[PDB]
RNA sequence: GGUGAUGGCCUACCAAGGCGACGACGGGUAGCCGGCCUGAGAGGGUGACCGGCCACACUGGGACUGAGAUACGGCCCAGACUCC
RNA sequence: UGUAAACCUCUUUCAGCACAGACGAAGCGCAAGUGACGGUAUGUGCAGAAGAAGGACCGGCCAACUACGUGCCAGCAGCCGCGGUAAUACGUAGGGUCCGAGCGUUGUCCGGAAUUACUGGGCGUAAAGAGCUCGUAGGUGGUUUGUCGCGUUGUUCGUGAAAACUCA
RNA sequence: ACGCAUUAAGUACCCCGCCUGGGGAGUACGGCCGCAAGGCUAAAACUCAAAGGAAUUGACGGGGGCCCGCACAAGCGGCGGAGC
């Protein structure tokens, strides 16, 4: 199940802007509620918890899914934080957002869910699909001409794409080399606290 | 950049003819995160004053930890008062795994990945002293080699040698990035 | 102890104290009350706690607390008992589930409703 | 009575090292001589010499002390004692201080350091830990 | 003597032996395992599904046929219960 | 509360309605047929944000607080304990936190418990040295030579069903 | 912690006895021994959220030591009796 509630709310609480370009965070940087102005006693559990909240509420994953991802990454031979971030960046929704066809992660989630994409010729309408090496992501014809997709693709002068993603043609084709490393994820926040929380 | 943590604020009392006189105690750990740590215990009539005394005491009593890049050299077992703490080196990317007081001392000293467990006397101050004793018990490979008069090849294992190489490489790369 | 003393005697575990014996390996049991009455708590506290003396399907007589502010239960009505500890009552080890069998979900309840068996408003 | 001569060796060494003595005199045995050979090779003791006493030979070991008064031995603990004897496979050789210490293992080829036994592929009974 | 087979398995005679604190004989409980859950590991708990063995077919005895029988939907007897 | 909403644009996964519609069958069969699942899975079309969120918790452990209502009453509670007219602990509100087709309670086991301590505990005063000896079984054993290869160690072969666990 | 400190409660090896929260309880039942008194072996239900050790600061003592104050002792004058 997805989360539908307001988005700037969670950025407000967590102290970090997630979408990035909203005005509500700047005009209200403090946490919500009647007592969002109250001074708050510090706690290592609070730190580690809020870190996970930023990660999960930036990517869209739920707690069960994220815990499974963490267990997978801990099982992986690499450093647990790096394996975490590269696994959560292998998601189709994140890849689509990163390639520029989605103005936001919610855009990418819905646009993948309604089956506007196709990887290696198969109609993949699931956001949690994990992109592997050497995958070619194309769009279908019915979605190629639709007004919002067209607007986003034609006006796409926003944030630069990373190295391993590459858009190459005017048809909005996506091609991937490799799974990112800790330099190339370059999402905010920190991984050690994420690992320690689940190590508790 | 000194990193300070305050693990225990305890309200302590002495009784006189009129009644109870109350004072506060603070156990403060001061560290830079680069391998230099020191524990301070201060007491005063108010929390901020006790905190200042603890910080000054900790800065007065400093102490160096024999890290290997990120983790400590070898497993050890510290004992102070009735507190017992075991420390075990961890692999890169593990993170600090320890209780409250032990985690505070351990992360102020600059250790990132280490396994730690307290085996008695859950009192915070005694666990801190046990951790300090365990850290004092650590030895560097160069010093062990000098102590028994052998070259580093016959003292430390190959795994520690490669870890030393990689830690030196990271230090040099960061120094090059900073200088230019 | 020496290793030979161990190969001679061995280490024996602490014996487990069986808790909530009347349930007889069951999560809940369907009982029937003998009395409905109030009972005074300990020294530090002071109230008038409502309990019931239930004859259980396990062929055991137990006293069970009745949570909530208002209960319809009168003497000898069918109930569904549950495990639970209350300090104030020294000899009470079980709780009566609100919203099962004859027990009515408490009235005017709006918060933490599922614990008290009250349906959702409209 | 005297049941563990090797543990007697180790505790005499430990007590003398803690009291900062320079020489240590023992009744002599071939096993003790071999253990002293290993300790000398690994740099823990300076030198050892056997001398003749009224009722037999005697082991005298000279202790090694650092120029800043530091001791060359940090610990000395026995492992396989009468009663509970410890035997180790080649793939389970014990490591002391993450390998910074030395474990002396009796093997069919003789007394060997754990590094030596892991290199040669043999295993045996672990006698003591030195660090 | 018996059995497919060795054997107090059974029988006649002869000898007086055999098992026991490294717990006989009793009492209580329980199908056993591959595995499952937990735990850093050792260990602790457990034997749901799937798979291999074992035991049983209302209770208690018995044999027949057969290469092969606890013979669930076979036989004989004695019981308790249901029906004509 | 809250970019939340109202409003302007937009895509419509999944359900709804239509048409098409399998693999499972290098199979059976000397017959012409042979799929129970099933007209399902699955494809291609139309309609429009339209048919779709709740549950615990918010004194400390333990992420998350203010107002009103009863004042040792009513009630809460996993432990310390909260209620005695100005309660962040009761009830209701707002607000918040955690999860989300689930959320809580009970029961049972493991963990935390180094709290049966082999790894890995103890016995002067905290629980714990028999009132003291002798001695049976048992456990344990000083220096050294030779032999055996039982313990120990190395290598090879067979076995350790499949499923399970872990890596690809 | 008090303290132990070659006569260890220090560093070590071997063997034995014992402990696993406080009550209930060294009690009940069973057994052995005893003339008896009783001893030895030795639980469970129920109940408590502690029971404890060492040391600190006060308070207290029909504990000690050193001091004072119309406190006593040495004196003067009263109150308690009467009316207001």
């Amino acid at each position: 199940a997805r989360y539908t509630g307001p988005a700037t709310r969670k950025s407000r609480r967590l102290g970090v802007d997630l979408v990035g370009g909203d005005q509500s965070f700047e005009k209200r940087p403090y946490p919500p509620g009647q007592h969002g102005r109250a001074r708050i006693k510090e706690s290592e559990y609070r730190q580690q918890l809020q870190e996970k909240q930023k990660a999960r509420f930036s990517y869209g994953v739920m707690e069960k899914q994220f815990r499974r991802y963490y267990e997978e990454a801990n099982r992986q031979p690499g450093k647990t934080g790096d394996n975490l971030l590269r696994i959560l960046e292998s998601r189709l929704d994140n890849v689509v957002y990163r390639a520029g066809l989605a103005r936001t992660r919610r855009m990418a989630r819905q646009l993948v869910s309604h089956g506007h994409f196709l990887v290696n010729g198969v109609k993949v309408d699931i956001p949690s699909y994990r992109v592997s090496q050497y995958d070619i992501i194309d769009v279908k014809e019915k979605s190629l001409n639709t007004l919002p997709f067209q607007i986003a693709r034609e006006t796409a002068g926003e944030r630069p794409i990373p190295s391993w993603l590459q858009v190459v043609g005017e048809r909005q084709r996506i091609l991937v080399h490799q799974l990112p490393e800790r330099a190339q994820i370059d999402v905010p926040l920190t991984e050690q606290l994420i690992v320690e929380l689940y190590s508790k | 950049n000194y990193i300070e943590r305050v693990v225990s604020i305890n309200r302590v009392s002495k009784v006189v003819k009129g009644g109870r006189r109350f004072s506060f105690t603070a156990l403060v750990i001061v560290g830079d995160g680069k391998g230099m740590v020191g524990v301070g215990y201060g007491k005063a009539k108010e929390v901020p004053a006790a905190i200042a005394k603890g910080v000054e005491e900790a800065r007065k009593n400093f102490f160096r930890v024999p890290l290997i890049g990120s983790t400590i050299t070898h497993p050890v077992q510290g004992e102070a008062a009735a507190g017992v703490v075991m420390l075990r080196p961890a692999s890169p990317g593990t993170g600090v795994i320890a209780g409250g007081a032990a985690r505070a001392v351990l992360e102020c000293a600059g250790v990132h990945d280490i396994l730690a467990k307290s085996l008695g006397s859950d009192n915070a101050i005694n666990v801190v002293h046990a951790t300090v004793a365990a850290l004092k018990l650590l030895q560097r490979p160069e010093e062990v080699a000098a102590r028994r008069g052998l070259p580093i090849e016959d003292v430390a294992p190959a795994g520690m040698l490669k870890a030393r190489r990689e830690s030196e490489a990271l230090a040099a790369a960061a120094a090059r990035e900073g200088s230019a | 102890p020496t290793i030979q003393q161990l190969v001679r005697k061995g280490r024996r575990d602490k014996i487990a104290k069986v808790k909530t014996a009347a349930l007889k390996g069951s999560p809940q049991r369907r009982g029937v009350c003998t009395r409905v009455y109030t009972t005074t708590p300990k020294k530090p506290n002071s109230a008038l706690r409502k309990v019931a003396r239930v004859k259980l399907t396990s062929q055991v007589e137990v006293t069970a607390y009745i949570p909530g502010e208002g209960h319809n239960l009168q003497e000898h009505s069918m109930v569904l008992v549950r495990g639970g500890r209350v300090k104030d009552l020294p000899g009470v080890r079980y709780k009566i589930i609100r919203g099962s069998l004859d027990t009515q979900g408490v009235k005017n309840r709006k918060q933490a409703r599922s614990r008290y068996g009250a349906k959702k408003e409209k | 009575t005297m049941t563990d001569p090797i543990a007697d060796f180790l505790t005499r060494l430990r007590n003398a090292n803690s009291a900062y003595h320079d020489e240590v005199t023992l009744p002599h045995s071939k096993l003790k001589a071999n253990i002293a050979e290993i300790l000398k090779r690994e740099g823990y003791i300076s030198d050892y010499r056997t001398e003749d006493a009224r009722v037999g030979k005697s082991l005298v070991v000279q202790l090694k002390y650092g120029p800043s008064r530091e001791r060359s031995i940090a610990g000395l603990r026995r492992v396989s004692k009468p009663g509970l004897r410890v035997y180790a496979k080649s793939t389970n050789l014990p490591r002391v201080l993450g390998g910074l210490g030395v474990a002396i293992i009796s093997t069919s080829s003789g007394l060997l350091t754990d590094r030596q036994a892991a290199r040669q592929g043999v295993g045996g009974e672990v006698l003591a830990y030195v660090w």
